[PDB]
């Protein structure tokens, strides 16, 4: 049954409007892993562009499926923008090396784990500068891991629309089991940090308080865990 | 505003002349400002931390591969 132009226009706007809270939720969740300096309005901005494009290229009539697709495009547009930034730059990777060295040097020299104030001191920077750097470093590993997950999504987002619910469940199970295999090969300490960060949805700063350690420590554990997962899932 | 304004802002966006990229950057920013106007993010953050830490010290916190999987998948997909 044909549809009038005013109707198409309105259905579209209502659909966009309907999912704006979703863009907020996604931007906020991603913000927990980004340096404080990244403006959530930028994330939301790109996230809305992603939302509008998803709505236009929509034809699936299984609401839950439309939503899962919308969610996927929003995350995609936000990571598309974040990846165009300097996260994977050489300067960031260099700072990561310098920091690991400094941390290890202080560990032996003190017999214990250094504090963030002590790490920033041996580096000659403020703790705010350090927290930013650790966030950029950690986000680089998030980006790299996202590339892997996107490879999977790029494939299954082409099948699910013409697949049955039972088949979708199978495709989804193959993904969960593939991730479960990699997760099982993480050290207890790393796995615990990953759970508190992603399953409990807690920023590194909060995880530091729970584990009674420094932010620098929680960060190396997160980066190591994220690095492992990428290699594991890539092979 | 938290409905009437959004609908109006979306209207400006979907109407693009007026020089797109430039105008849209502002419109998009305004849409973002409306969505995060009444932001007081931390609801039970402080309590969740305490409850979690107290449970980890009490040896009452389960770390499973299922939860970590649910975490990563929900975050990335």
């Amino acid at each position: 049954h044909m549809k009038n132009p005013y109707s198409n226009q309105i259905e579209r706007e209502e659909l966009i409007l309907k999912y704006l809270p979703l863009v907020k939720a996604i931007a906020t969740n991603i913000k927990k892993h980004l340096p404080e300096d990244v403006d959530i309005r930028d994330l939301i901005s790109y996230g809305v562009i992603g939302l509008i494009k998803a709505v236009d290229n929509l034809s699936t009539e299984n609401p839950k499926r439309a939503e899962a697709y919308i969610k996927l495009r929003i995350k995609g547009a936000i990571y598309d923008y974040l990846r165009s930034l300097d996260f994977g730059s050489r300067q960031v990777r260099e700072k990561e090396r310098r920091i690991k060295e400094v941390v290890e040097k202080l560990k032996e020299k003190l017999g214990r784990e250094p504090t963030d104030e002590e790490v920033a001191k041996e580096l000659g920077i403020s703790t705010e500068e350090l927290f930013k750097t650790l966030d950029k470093i950690n986000f680089s590993y998030i980006l790299s891991l996202e590339e892997v997950f996107r490879d999977f999504a790029r494939d299954y987002s082409e099948l699910i629309p013409s697949s049955t619910n039972v088949e979708e469940e199978v495709i989804k199970r193959e993904l969960t089991e593939k991730v479960k295999e990699a997760v099982s090969k993480l050290p207890e300490r790393e796995k615990l940090v990953i759970q508190l960060i992603f399953y409990e949805e807690l920023p590194a700063k909060e995880v530091a308080k729970i584990l009674e350690t420094s932010v620098s420590r929680v960060s190396q554990l997160k980066a190591k865990a994220l690095e492992r997962l990428r290699e594991m899932l890539s092979n | 505003v938290n409905r009437i304004e959004l609908s109006r802002l979306i209207g400006l966006l979907l109407e693009t002349s007026g020089t797109n990229k430039i105008e849209d950057k502002v419109t998009l920013s305004k849409i973002a400002q409306e969505l995060s106007k009444n932001d007081v993010e931390e609801k039970d953050l402080e309590k969740k931390v305490k409850e979690l830490k107290e449970k980890i010290e009490k040896g009452e916190y389960e770390v499973s591969d299922e939860k970590v999987v649910k975490g990563l998948i929900e975050f990335f997909t």
